[PDB]
């Protein structure tokens, strides 16, 4: 009795870090950003 | 002074009595108490010596002598409140508290003939500084930097509990079981191994000793007190973490009870991000307040009062140069050696025999040979004479008087006075084995008779002397402070360590030297957690009021700590700012005088240059730097290990292709592109080779352009330190040598300590397990070599290195206060006085260290900054507010339409809410530290209860806010999706523990993320926060160096020593090694965080036990190790040193304008607000506003930047109209220009005629308008 | 259009639709485990055995 695993624990450890990283980065990728400049504000005119 | 309405002068003549003297004998007296508190010698269990009754009794005169002077301060001044005129002074009312204080304690001693109350009498010597007027004024400035850390400190107070609790639940009674043998209840474990957690089944760590099995009542880790059991606990392990001493340790006991797949999350994130982000932060805040008061002092007059002063002094030489030749100017050789003196023979020829003298010290080493002993006194003869002739020619030759005016000469007399006092010294027949050696040093200081010709080296001295001068009040103050606590170390731990164990506590607090030692020591913080341990044992335990003393150690390290940043801040800044000023004074002066004598192969071109080819490239160095990651060291014949040997042979096929094409196009970088290449299809002695197949990450140093120029900066830094290195590195050797003169052949010693010589340690003895007479087993005996000793010049220098890093360095203190004579082992306690010479090295190398790094610094600056200049008509705080002003722009409020969702608006836009939401965060905050180990099952619901009827409240917020901004402007604010993000993660929190009990604990910490909330409302810490998390990415390449750093370095690790097997009690084992990647990386971040780095390095030597998998002719297990070592340790240290160094600078520098702000005057801090106004009046931007609420915006803002506490009819009505101002429409002026007239108005501010003259400079020195400015010019 | 139609946001945005799929393949294949007793060999999931 042992354990193995091939085709559906690595799918969803690849899933898993698809969807955790591609979702943490879309999370950065789609806010306004750090303004950088002390004019720059998150969130603001336009 | 006078009361002016007091009682007659029957008795006041008091005021007469108190005039010079009397300062002076309260003063000896409150010394003379320092000196009695300090003779004191703490016994254990009550007992007491004949000298401690004598200072009782003593007690009393000083009690007297300081109770009647504090009558003799109320008699004179004045009446009740006139004495309260005394008191007026803050420093009055310490001295009542002492004496009163006092006395008290006597008579309450007294009546009950309390042991506690005589623990405020070290309190006197405080007193010291109410006299000393001018400790009071450091005991000021330290007070008045200290005041804009507020901000950080909150953060730092916030980031520990938010981690303890982390810590809590994560980790809440998990360690409490260990391997036992079993039926017994003792404890199994290896020889140099602690005890730590265990586990059956499991992903922990299982028994692994013969006859061992796991148990569960254990009281935890560090004799159960380093653990998150509760809130305190947890609390106190976090901070023991911070402070980075004994980390891992706690890092290792969390692993093998969980496993070691998750917990160093936990802990690297808190030692980075706390730790040294924290450090990074308090570093720049400093800096930029030392910066402004420097400014204060320099800008008022000090400029004047240090260059005169240099100006009038080498003037002065020269005046009196002028002088003593005047004066000077029987036989023709005294003029013949007249010429010879100045000429360049005798300069390089005195660099001849010095150059004998210093070979010979280094020469000297334990056991050399007797040719050497002759050799070195043969010279040393052949030397003294030769030292006795020049000074007898010199001083006979150029006359007897002048001789005596070189400061060099007057050493030359001292070194012939005592070299030949040694000859018939060493002869009479007394010296002793410790003098006649302290004497053979001294031939050392003829290596300064060089420094005559090293003109360099006078002058940095009197700049080192300088800065010395400068914090010499500030120095007292540390003094005072080591002084205090070493005496209340006596009080609450002298006499106490006495376990009946028979383990060893050399750091303690018996005496006064040993005190002040331990002081010294927590204050380095090496060890500082183990000291802790003792004096919480020395109480009872972890318990209740046992605990309540890791207090005192707490306060001391935090405090004594911040004294040292004082130190040296203030030495940086004032040396620093004198380098700038005197080196460009002397600059000034130097050019001055010089102008006073004056007066087919395009496609291939085509796909190399095309951009994709790089893109497909530069992700075949990653995956070709993944290939060297992945490789397993101890089995050469894995599947895994030949699988990996095929992307070998794929990669370096196609960088040769790109090596190849490069020079059918083009006939120092691209000699590393040859290179790589060859090595792979070479090594496919080879074993050299393949470490230098890592060199792969160090082609990508040319493809970026970014990495390119970072390390032409980082090769430039180390070019502009000469002088004050030379100095430290002949500092190093000197020590070195004292080193090897005092401790050469001493650091030997026997198993058991018993046997004194190597004859004796032979055969075999008892040892006992936890000093049982009963429980013994049988050992042999060995004579064994300490592994950092003072044998040579090459080693006591290594130890230097180790005790410079201030690892293990108390160790090493200890081995050498018990040193005893050549050849024979320890003597427990033997020389105390060589405490001394460790102390010295420790604080000279601080200094020197100090000045180097800021030395370094300067470079840096002058390469930005310094190098730059800017004198346009518009100065520094010009730039940073009209080009703000610019570059501006709107923002977004949201009002809405109608009385329905306005209204909800205006309730979660309220007051009331802010506040309100604010204490339930409070609340379920303190509902979280709640927890620990071993509640009840009524407080186990009651927290099932609360957290599903938080999670209720906050969902309920939410509610409101949504129904309140349409979901547009909800999802609109960067702290409103956080909001979100944590309701509906603690909502599934709560269903999941549903779920499970119907029929994770990665959930629970949800709940903990809301504190993050609090920083939604802080608008300082939210400031300063985004302040520096905005710079750590605008110097995104220096973070990448230092990542290239620690790969490569594990790379080349894992290879080196990635076969030493993985044994107990070992610094190489299952949490520490380099088997795989991800492990060879913790280890090196262990390094640079500095934990017992010398003991790994050691761990990885020559002779270690091979793994079994590791291949070997039967009979070669132990040739597993490399004194390569040596050299890959070091080199890292300091490699990884000076990026970190060069790290903080970066960060700090680019962040100057908001540190060195002196936010009096102005900032944007100002401009901020103005917006926030203007949202009031901008429900999206749209440009311009009504003319009717400029009236009303001008009645919103502060006075520094609009108008005052006064009313706005006369200055605010007149000046609105005067002051330029654009005319469009009726209600039309604009947001982009009426911000600049308003901030043209506060500063820079002109007459008429020139307004084209502001919109003149706004093009040149600033960016391109882009054209903005044509409303901003008119 | 600036964070809806930039391609550092697509790119993205398309990888999601990779793992939309490969979560969707594990949550139908019961395929992750072997019991190898030695023929009792099973193959374990979430919803059939
Ligand atoms: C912005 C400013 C920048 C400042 C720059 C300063 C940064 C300095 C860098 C120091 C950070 C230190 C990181 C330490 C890493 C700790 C890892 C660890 O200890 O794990 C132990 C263990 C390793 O297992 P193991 O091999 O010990 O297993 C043996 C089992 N026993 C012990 C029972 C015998 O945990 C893990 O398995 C986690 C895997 C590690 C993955 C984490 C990434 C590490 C860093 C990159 C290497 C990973 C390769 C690529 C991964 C692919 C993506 C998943
Ligand atoms: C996905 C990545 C994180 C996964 C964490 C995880 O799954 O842990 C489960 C594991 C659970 O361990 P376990 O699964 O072995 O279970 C322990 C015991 N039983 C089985 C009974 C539950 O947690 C850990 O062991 C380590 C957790 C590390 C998490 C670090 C979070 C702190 C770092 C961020 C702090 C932010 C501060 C902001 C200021
Ligand atoms: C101007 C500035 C004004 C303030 C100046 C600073 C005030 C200092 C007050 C404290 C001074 C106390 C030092 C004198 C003293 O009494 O030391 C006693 C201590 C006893 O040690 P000893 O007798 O050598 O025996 C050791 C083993 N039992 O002897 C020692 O241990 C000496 C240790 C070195 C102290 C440094
Ligand atoms: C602050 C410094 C440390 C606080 C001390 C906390 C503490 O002492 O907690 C211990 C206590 C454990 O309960 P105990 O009685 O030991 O359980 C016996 C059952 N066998 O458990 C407690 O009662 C601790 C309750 C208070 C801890 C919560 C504090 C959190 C504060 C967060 C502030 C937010 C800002
Ligand atoms: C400038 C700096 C100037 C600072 C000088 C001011 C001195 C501070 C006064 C501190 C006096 C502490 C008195 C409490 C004490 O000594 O402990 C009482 C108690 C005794 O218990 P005992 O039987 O001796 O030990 C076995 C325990 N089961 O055991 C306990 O209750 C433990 C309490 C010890 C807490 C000590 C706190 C020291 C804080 C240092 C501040 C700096
Ligand atoms: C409980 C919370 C306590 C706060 C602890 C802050 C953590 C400091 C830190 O980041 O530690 C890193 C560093 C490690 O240094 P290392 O040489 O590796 O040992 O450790 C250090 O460098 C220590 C630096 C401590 C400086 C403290 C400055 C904060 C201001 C404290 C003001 C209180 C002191 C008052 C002094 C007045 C004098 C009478
Ligand atoms: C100059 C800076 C050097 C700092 C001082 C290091 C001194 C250490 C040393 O001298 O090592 C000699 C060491 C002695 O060996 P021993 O302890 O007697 O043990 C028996 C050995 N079989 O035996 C050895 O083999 C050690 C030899 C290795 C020397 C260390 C290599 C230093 C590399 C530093 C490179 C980084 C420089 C970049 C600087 C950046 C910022 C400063
Ligand atoms: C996670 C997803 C996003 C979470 C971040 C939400 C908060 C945020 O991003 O705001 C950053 C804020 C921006 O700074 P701001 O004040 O707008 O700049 C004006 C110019 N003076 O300024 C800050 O950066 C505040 C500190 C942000 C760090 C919080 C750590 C969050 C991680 C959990
Ligand atoms: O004007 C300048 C004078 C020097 C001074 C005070 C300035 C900015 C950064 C300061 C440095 C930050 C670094 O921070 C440290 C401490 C943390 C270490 C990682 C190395 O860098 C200091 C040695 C370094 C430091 C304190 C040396 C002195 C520097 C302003
Ligand atoms: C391996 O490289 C490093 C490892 C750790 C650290 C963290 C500590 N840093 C060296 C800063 C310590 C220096 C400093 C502080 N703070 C400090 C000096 C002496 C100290 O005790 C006497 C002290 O430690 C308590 C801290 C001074 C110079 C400001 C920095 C590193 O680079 C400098
Ligand atoms: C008390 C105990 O467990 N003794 C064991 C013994 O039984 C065993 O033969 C040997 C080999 O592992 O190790 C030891
Ligand atoms: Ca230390
Ligand atoms: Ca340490």
């Amino acid at each position: 009795i042992e354990y193995y695993y091939s085709w559906s624990f690595a799918c969803a450890c690849a899933a898993f870090v698809l969807l955790f990283l591609g979702g943490i980065s879309l999370l950065l990728f789609s806010l306004p950003r750090m303004p950088q400049n002390p004019w720059e504000s998150c969130m603001d005119a336009e | 002074f006078c009361l002016t309405l007091q009682n007659p002068l029957r008795k006041a003549c008091i005021s007469i009595v108190e005039w010079k003297p009397f300062e002076t004998i309260i003063l000896l007296t409150i010394f003379a108490n320092c000196v009695a508190l300090a003779v004191y010698l703490p016994m254990p269990e009550d007992d007491n010596n004949s000298l401690n009754l004598g200072l009782e009794k003593l007690e009393y005169f000083f009690l007297t002598v300081f109770s009647i002077e504090a009558a003799m301060k109320i008699i004179a001044y004045g009446f009740l409140f006139h004495q309260d005129a005394y008191l007026r002074s803050g420093w009055n009312v310490l001295d009542f508290i002492i004496v009163f204080l006092g006395v008290f304690t006597a008579i309450l001693e007294q009546v009950n003939v309390v042991k506690a109350l005589r623990a405020f009498r070290v309190l006197r010597p405080l007193r010291l500084v109410s006299g000393v007027p001018s400790l009071q004024v450091v005991l000021n400035s330290i007070f008045k930097a200290m005041l804009p850390l507020f901000h950080i400190a909150l953060l730092v107070l916030f980031m520990v509990i938010i981690y303890a609790i982390i810590g809590l639940e994560l980790f809440k009674g998990k360690m409490h079981k260990t391997c036992y043998y079993i039926g017994t209840d003792i404890v199994a474990t290896v020889e140099n191994e602690k005890p730590s957690p265990c586990a059956r089944t499991g992903s922990g760590r299982p028994c692994t000793i013969n006859g061992s099995e796991c148990r569960g009542g254990w009281p935890g880790p560090n004799h159960g007190i380093t653990h998150f059991d509760n809130f305190g606990f947890s609390m106190l392990t976090v901070y023991q973490c911070i402070t980075m001493e004994g980390w891992t340790d706690v890092l290792y006991w969390v692993n093998d009870a969980i496993g070691n797949e998750w917990p160093w999350i936990y802990f690297v994130t808190l030692i980075l991000l706390g730790s040294f982000f924290i450090l990074n932060l308090v570093l720049g805040v400093l800096s930029g307040e030392f910066t402004k008061e420097r400014e204060k002092a320099k800008s008022r007059g000090t400029f004047q009062k240090l260059r005169e002063k240099q100006q009038l002094e080498e003037d002065l030489r020269g005046y009196m140069s002028w002088i003593t030749q005047g004066e000077v100017m029987n036989r023709v050789f005294r003029w013949k050696c007249h010429d010879l003196v100045k000429s360049r023979v005798f300069y390089w020829l005195v660099i001849l025999i010095v150059a004998l003298n210093t070979l010979s010290i280094a020469s000297e080493h334990h056991n050399q040979p007797l040719w050497l002993t002759h050799l070195q006194d043969i010279a040393n003869r052949v030397l003294l004479s030769l030292f006795t002739i020049e000074m007898l020619l010199k001083m006979y030759g150029l006359g007897l008087r002048q001789y005596f005016m070189s400061i060099f000469n007057r050493f030359d007399c001292f070194v012939v006075c005592s070299g030949i006092l040694e000859l018939l010294l060493v002869e009479s027949g007394a010296m002793t084995p410790l003098g006649i050696s302290v004497l053979r040093c001294i031939r050392l200081l003829r290596l300064f008779k060089i420094t005559k010709y090293w003109t360099s080296l006078s002058n940095l001295v009197a700049s080192l002397l300088n800065s010395i001068r400068s914090i010499a009040s500030l120095l007292l103050l540390l003094f005072l402070f080591i002084i205090i606590f070493a005496l209340l170390g006596m009080q609450l731990f002298g006499g106490r360590y006495d376990f009946e164990d028979t383990e060893v506590r050399r750091s303690n607090f018996d005496n006064f030297p040993q005190a002040l030692i331990s002081v010294f020591q927590v204050l380095t913080g090496e060890d500082w957690n183990s000291v802790m341990y003792n004096g919480i044992m020395a109480y009872g335990g972890p318990s209740y009021p046992g605990v309540l003393v890791c207090i005192y150690f707490i306060i001391l390290f935090v405090c004594g700590n911040y004294i040292l940043l004082n130190v040296f801040l203030a030495i940086a800044v004032d040396n620093l700012a004198e380098a700038e000023s005197l080196t460009s004074a002397q600059k000034a002066k130097a050019e001055e005088r010089k102008r006073r004598k004056m007066s087919v192969r395009v496609l291939c071109h085509r796909i190399v240059n095309a951009t994709w080819f790089t893109n497909f490239i530069l992700l075949f160095i990653l995956l070709s730097s993944a290939a060297l990651a992945a490789e397993d060291p101890i089995r050469a014949e894995s599947v895994r290990n030949q699988i990996l040997g095929y992307f070998d042979i794929a990669f370096t096929s196609v960088f040769t292709v790109e090596i190849v094409l490069k020079m059918t196009t083009y006939g120092y970088f691209n000699i590393l592109d040859l290179l790589v290449v060859a090595v792979s299809l070479i090594s496919m002695v080879v074993k050299i080779l393949r470490v230098l197949r890592v060199l792969r990450p160090l082609r990508a140093i040319n493809r970026a352009k970014g990495l390119k120029h970072v390390v032409q900066c980082v090769f430039v830094a180390i070019r502009t330190i000469g002088n004050i290195v030379l100095v430290t590195t002949l500092l190093q050797f000197m020590f070195a040598c004292i080193g090897v003169q005092l401790f050469k052949g001493k650091f030997f010693s026997c198993n058991d300590l018993s046997k004194m010589t190597e004859e004796e340690c032979r055969g075999y003895y008892y040892v006992y397990k936890d000093g049982d007479p009963t429980q013994m087993e049988l050992r042999p005996r060995q004579w064994i070599h300490n592994d950092f000793h003072f044998d040579n010049v090459l080693s006591a220098m290594m130890s230097l290195f180790t005790v410079s890093t201030f690892e293990g360095w108390p160790q090493l203190l200890y081995r050498a206060i018990d040193s005893n004579e050549e050849d024979m082992g320890p003597v427990y306690n033997n020389r105390v006085e060589m405490a001394i010479f460790f102390i010295i090295y420790i604080i000279l190398i601080a200094f020197f260290m100090m000045n180097i790094f800021v030395g370094f610094v300067i470079v840096t600056f002058q390469e930005q900054g310094e190098t730059e200049y800017k004198n346009c008509e518009l100065d520094k705080n010009q730039r940073q507010c009209v080009q703000y002003a610019l570059k501006a722009r709107p923002l977004r409020c949201y009002i809405p339409k109608n009385p329905y969702q306005y209204q909800v608006w205006y309730v979660v836009t309220s007051s009331y809410f802010e506040y309100l939401m604010f204490a339930l965060i409070m609340l379920n905050t303190i509902c979280l530290g709640m927890q620990h180990y071993h509640q009840s099952e009524e407080m186990n619901h009651i927290s099932d209860i609360l957290n599903v009827a938080f999670t209720i409240i906050f969902t309920l917020e939410m509610i409101l806010k949504l129904l309140a901004f349409k979901a547009r402007g909800y999802f609109g604010d960067p702290w409103n999706v956080f909001d979100f993000l944590i309701v509906i993660g603690s909502i599934i929190d709560v269903i999941l523990s549903e779920i499970d009990t119907f029929l994770s604990a990665f959930f629970r910490l949800f709940r903990v993320m809301r504190l993050i909330k609090l920083l939604s409302r802080a608008e300082g810490v939210r400031t300063l926060l985004w302040t520096f998390i905005k710079s750590f990415q605008a110097l995104p390449y220096v973070a990448l160096l230092i990542v290239m750093l620690f790969f490569i370095y594990a790379v080349i690790g894992m290879q080196m020593f990635g076969k030493i097997a993985l044994v107990d009690g070992t610094q190489i084992n299952r949490n520490n090694n380099f088997q795989t990647f991800p492990q060879a990386v913790l280890l090196l971040f262990r390094c640079a965080t500095g934990e017992a780095w010398q003991e790994i390095l050691l761990a990885c030597s020559y002779g270690k036990l091979c793994d079994p998998e590791s291949d070997y002719a039967p009979g070669e297990e132990y040739t597993c190790g490399t004194n390569f070592a040596y050299y890959y340790f070091i080199s890292f240290y300091m490699l990884c040193a000076f990026l970190i160094i060069n790290l903080f600078v970066a960060v700090i520098m680019d962040n100057f304008d908001y540190l060195t702000r002196d936010w009096s005057i102005l900032g944007p801090h100002h401009l901020d607000e103005f917006k926030a106004i203007w949202a009031e009046y901008d429900p999206e931007a749209k440009g311009r506003i009504k003319h009717l609420d400029v009236v009303t915006l001008l009645r919103r803002i502060q006075p520094p930047l609009g108008f005052g506490k006064f009313c706005p009819h006369r200055v605010a009505c007149k000046r609105l109209v005067g002051m330029n101002m654009p005319l469009n429409s009726d209600g039309t002026v604009t947001f982009n220009a009426t911000l600049f007239a308003l901030v043209r108005t506060a500063l820079k501010i002109k007459t008429e005629g020139n307004f084209e003259q502001a919109n003149e400079e706004l093009r040149a020195i600033i960016k391109k308008i882009w054209k903005r400015t044509s409303m901003k010019l008119l | 259009m600036s964070p809806t139609e930039a391609p550092k946001v697509r790119v993205t945005l398309f990888c999601i639709l990779v793992g939309i799929v490969l979560a969707m393949t594990a949550v139908v294949s019961d395929h992750w485990a072997v019991l190898s007793p030695h023929c009792e060999a099973a193959h374990f999931g979430l919803w059939r055995i």
